């Protein structure tokens, strides 16, 4: 069966203020885990 | 995520809404219940000094 | 004794919000054993 | 070998003996004491001088 | 669960108080022995028999 | 080695000889600094024999 490894990850070339979503993306997680907790905090700190 | 933390904000403000309601229950209810577990826990006693 | 199995099963078509308060409900059961530990822990991680 | 050893197991299980006498002395005080408390609020009971 | 909840917080505080003031009995102990100790110690016949 | 061990051994006779002119400092100090933790901690005016 035809498949192909489209696995695109383009980038910009200045990769600096691109990680800066991620820092909110885990602050956000934290916040969910802490108001709704549904899973360990763990993983986060491995 | 900010819709799925909107949703469960709102269904944890809308409950702690309802166990504020609840809490308006009076203290005395809470006395009431430890009274029930006076008369509730057991009939006999063993080894009494 | 006439009997029908009357098991009655109403639940919300949307299940959103429904397992949300299921999440209190072993939060509750977690500090009920974690704070007054009564029974084996095994059935819980099973 | 088995004679001594007799003797051991016979020890041991005299030791754990008293130590179970032990604790079924303590394990009821703390039921009991569990029971005083709940009949000393009951009203009052005690009080102090 | 939570009215059952309550007379467990409420006797986890009540277990702690209990268990600290037999620490606080102690402890004290401790303390008023050595001074004891401090006030014997100096060579002297320590009355007795 | 040897300009090691004799900065060492110098090092260690002149700490030790300033150590033991320190030691010549009565033991009296000593009881006193004891003094001032019997004071640091006792509290509780005499209603006693």
């Amino acid at each position: 069966m035809v498949e192909v490894e489209n696995v695109v990850h383009e980038d910009f070339q200045v990769t600096e203020e691109v990680k800066a979503l991620t820092a909110e993306i885990v602050k956000t997680i934290r916040d969910i885990i802490a108001l709704n907790p549904l899973y360990r905090e763990s993983v986060l700190q491995m | 995520l900010k819709k799925e933390f909107e949703l469960s904000k709102l269904q944890q403000r809308l409950g702690r809404e309802v166990e504020e309601k609840i809490k308006q229950t009076h203290r005395k209810y809470l006395l009431q219940e430890q009274l029930k577990i006076i008369k509730k826990e057991l009939g006999l006693e063993k080894d009494d000094k």
